[PDB]
């Protein structure tokens, strides 16, 4: 029985996705991170920042903290890319 | 228990995530479906209409706006467990594995 | 935040707050719900 | 003595606290009973008394602003204490532990 991740938060704590490894139940987790052209991911913070400046002035989450990212992926610290999870558990009846 | 967790120093996750390049509020190839499928009810009845694109419009960018990525699910979908023929007769959507591709 | 940011600019109360009172909440930091509390005293006689 | 007490780190509590859903400024299901009752009226005596609306429409505008939640207590005193119907034999509004459910 497949599943799959959708929505993130606001934080990436390190290795949050410790918990599956203590599992009873026996799966397959999934990742996959197709990295992403510097000039493609630029347009995409760039339209975050759009959209995000688009509306009331946030004091700190809107402003510097885009400023900070957008500043990052210029001077290289990190590489977009797409991404999609899917945890698979396999079991011996359906209910199970 | 408590592999390592947060402590506010988590590496900033933004929200430009799966913010589709949208027209309108709306992705590309599924509003030129419509596009293409309204041209298409315009030239086949009459010409009045192309007042059908308003209102399913509308509808789409609010599908869209909840949930950003519904129709590439609905195209996933269509093109995989809807084509396969034999749904019916194994009560569930199977492919053979042994290829048979019809030669001898 | 409607019925607040509806009348006078406050300076921090107004603002920031529901600022990050709103993004905690779509970041997934706590969930409000509905409450309500009743003490009862117990005791022997209806002045005590 | 002294518990735990505030140093300004406390956690904000925010007044969207009973800002009940409102119209106007006033809650839906009350001003649903006033519509009715007033079309009541009018549909009753004469047309003339859609003018009884402004009057208690503003009145409970000023009850609900001052004391968001009275029409809450108003009913559930009107459903318990007010149905009870041995209310002057016991002295007070009593329900009995056995279940006498007027079987046998």
């Amino acid at each position: 029985g497949m599943l799959e991740i959708r929505e993130y938060d606001d934080a990436t704590e390190p290795g949050q996705l410790n918990v599956l490894l203590e599992s009873d139940y026996e799966f397959v987790l999934t990742h996959s991170f197709s990295v992403l052209s510097r000039p493609a991911a630029k347009e995409y913070l760039q339209r975050h920042q759009k959209n995000l400046i688009d509306a009331r002035d946030v004091a700190t989450d809107q402003i510097e903290e885009i400023d900070e990212a957008l500043n990052q992926l210029i001077s290289g610290h990190f590489v977009m890319g797409e991404h999609h999870c899917t945890l698979t558990v396999y079991g011996e009846t359906v209910q199970q | 228990m408590k592999p390592p967790q947060q402590q506010h120093e988590a590496f900033p996750l933004f929200k430009g995530a799966t913010r589709l390049p949208t027209i309108w509020g709306v992705p590309m190839i599924p509003l030129m479906a419509m596009v293409m499928g309204v041209a298409v009810i315009a030239l086949t009845v009459s010409i009045w209409w192309w007042a059908l694109v308003p209102p399913l419009w509308f509808i789409m960018a609010q599908i869209t706006k909840n949930d950003d990525k519904a129709f590439r699910i609905w195209w996933l979908w269509i093109d995989t467990k809807f084509r396969n023929r034999n749904k019916g007769f194994w009560g569930a959507s199977s492919y053979s594995p042994a290829n048979y591709r019809k030669r001898r």
